[PDB]
């Protein structure tokens, strides 16, 4: 008895249920007008699955800053819950928010 | 038949021992290399060996 | 302006990203995940009948045998993939450098010439001959192996001894 | 105006519940999980109308045979207040609410019927974190439980002959349904309908023997701290033993 066989592994399957019941940021990205700053509106999202890569059709193009995240792995992970804050300031203060 | 119950639960009790932890963070060695880094991931092995 | 807001608190994570799922293959050895259950081997058609609220099956031994595809709500059986201990029979390099393989306990189809197929398992470089003689090097379930004549190993059936009356 | 009165039964041998979600095939498997014990003393409670709150340890285990329409849900909480998290559940012909809230119940609540009104359940709301929509003699039968901020309920419905309520035999719970609420649950209460009687056990931690038959469904099972035989039972996983001293 001098060796050992087995055969090997060609192949990688992943199988997971449909996807359904997408998180409402179309809503918040696209709306009527928003908010005043002093008064700005906070909107709570949970129980959805959320994709972060339809955001880009409501142009996200002048600015798209990431801390604490990456903003390739964010549909990668899990959350309790997300807050989306929506107002309009002046093209000036931007820099102001950080 | 004595005889061959014995053996037969021998055998058994071979494959109850590789469901389990052993002191260590999971049974499952694959978890561990995925979640762990190298350090670390040294004594467990070491342990479940 | 959006300003977005990232919190894990103490609670279920109930706000996740997509999870993709490539296609389904069968009876091939390869590595599965489904719905977090990891493992590998080959997947074929199930008999069985699950309950409606049941997702996988186990063992006596428990381990898992048969799963439920989350998609297409039918049943799979999970298998194994070959494995099993390779012997060398020689003749004695004093004699020979020809070889015999075994592979014991698989077909002789699972990717493993003259063939043929035993109770031990595979014999691979054997030629199998009716007349029988007494056994020289055993193999397995009355099956010995000899260098005979040109001169080559064969395989044939054990033989008790002579017959009286 | 409710008055409630109590008194007391056996159990016999009921509220066994899948507690996995694995297929079994003609195996005896051994568990240890929150059970009903055998044979224990469950409370029957009598509502006329011509009510304190329970306690909630550990699950809890439910019982009723009305003809419908009079018990529509049950309110769970640790306060019953505005300063802490409330759920409550309310079932009509048509569909059914669960609906987690900061609410603010008023005492001996009850629902309306004229259109059914919830001015007589609550006053406010407040803040709300989870909500759920879903589908709606006999006997039917409830487990509720509380682990890891998982919510978790059972249920079977079962016809019933004779006039005796709990009968003898034995009928295993399927899973109902999970909710991630994430919250501390303590007291409950059960919901009337006015233009009933129900039994309430509870569940403690067990360890069962359980017997699956060819089909993947629960036929028998046995308690082991019960009794002497039935913990010979056990230690030999086996419902049948031969003559001998173990
Ligand atoms: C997930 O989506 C697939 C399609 O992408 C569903 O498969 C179809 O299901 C419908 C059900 O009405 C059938 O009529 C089609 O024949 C199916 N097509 C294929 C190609 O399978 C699948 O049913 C969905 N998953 C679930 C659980 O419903
Ligand atoms: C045994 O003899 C028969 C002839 O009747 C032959 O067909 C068969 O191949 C023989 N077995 C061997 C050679 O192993």
């Amino acid at each position: 008895q001098t060796s050992n066989f087995r055969v090997q592994p060609t192949e990688s399957i992943v199988r997971f249920p449909n996807i359904t019941n997408l998180c409402p940021f179309d809503e918040v990205f696209n709306a009527t007008r928003f908010a005043s700053v002093y008064a700005w509106n906070r909107k709570r999202i949970s129980n959805c699955v959320a994709d972060y890569s339809v955001l880009y059709n409501f142009a996200p193009f002048f600015a798209f800053k990431c801390y604490g995240v990456s903003p390739t792995k964010l549909n990668d992970l899990c959350f309790t819950n997300v807050y989306a804050d929506s107002f309009v300031i002046r093209g000036n203060e931007v820099s102001q928010i950080a | 038949q004595n005889v061959v119950n014995h053996n037969a639960q021998a055998l058994n009790t071979l494959v109850k021992q590789l469901s389990s932890n052993f002191g260590a963070i999971s049974s499952v060695l694959n978890d561990i290399l995925s979640r762990l880094d190298p350090p670390e991931a040294e004594v467990q092995i070491d342990r479940l060996i | 302006v959006v300003v977005l807001s990232f919190e894990l608190l103490h609670a279920p994570a109930t706000v996740c990203g997509p999870k993709k799922s490539t296609n389904l293959v069968k009876n091939k050895c390869v590595n599965f995940n489904f719905n977090g259950l990891t493992g590998t081997g080959v997947l074929t058609e199930s008999n069985k009948k699950f309950l409606p609220f049941q997702q996988f099956g186990r063992d006596i031994a428990d381990t898992t045998d048969a799963v439920r595809d989350p998609q297409t709500l039918e049943i799979l059986d999970i298998t194994p993939c070959s494995f099993g201990g390779v012997s060398v029979i020689t003749p004695g390099t004093n004699t020979s450098n020809q070889v015999a393989v075994l592979y014991q306990g698989v077909n002789c189809t699972e990717v493993p010439s003259n063939v043929f197929q035993t109770r031990a398992g595979c014999l691979i470089g054997a030629e199998y001959v009716n007349n029988s003689y007494e056994c020289d090097i055993p193999i397995g379930a009355g099956i010995c192996a000899s260098y005979q004549t040109s001169q080559s190993i064969i395989a044939y059936k054990m033989h008790l001894g002579a017959e009286n009356s | 105006l409710i008055t409630r009165t109590q008194s007391y039964t056996n159990s016999f041998t009921r509220g066994v519940y899948y507690p996995d979600k694995v297929f079994r095939s003609s195996v005896l498997h051994s568990t240890q999980d929150l059970f009903l014990p055998f044979f224990s003393n469950v409370t029957w409670f009598h509502a006329i109308h011509v009510n304190p709150v329970l306690p909630f340890n550990d699950g809890v285990y439910f019982a009723s045979t009305e003809k419908s329409n009079i018990i529509r849900g049950w309110i769970f909480g640790t306060t019953l207040d505005s300063k802490t998290q409330s759920l409550l559940i309310v079932n009509n012909a048509t569909n059914v609410v669960i609906k987690v809230c900061e609410f603010q119940f008023c005492n001996d609540p009850f629902l309306d019927v004229y259109m059914e009104s919830e001015f007589r359940v609550y006053s406010s709301a407040n803040n709300c974190t989870f909500e759920y929509v879903s589908q709606p003699k006999n006997l039917r039968e409830f487990v509720f439980k509380n682990i890891d901020g998982y919510f978790k309920i059972y249920s079977k419905h079962t016809p019933i002959n004779l006039g005796r309520d709990l009968p003898q035999g034995f009928s295993a719970l399927e899973p109902l349904v999970d909710l991630p609420i994430g919250i501390n649950i303590t007291r409950f209460q059960t919901l009337l309908a006015l233009h009933a009687a129900y039994y309430v056990g509870y569940l403690q931690p067990r360890t069962f023997l359980l017997k699956y038959n060819e089909n993947g469904t629960i036929t028998d099972a046995v308690d082991c701290a019960l009794d002497p035989l039935s913990e010979t039972k056990c230690t030999l996983k086996s419902f049948t033993v031969e003559k001998g001293i173990y």
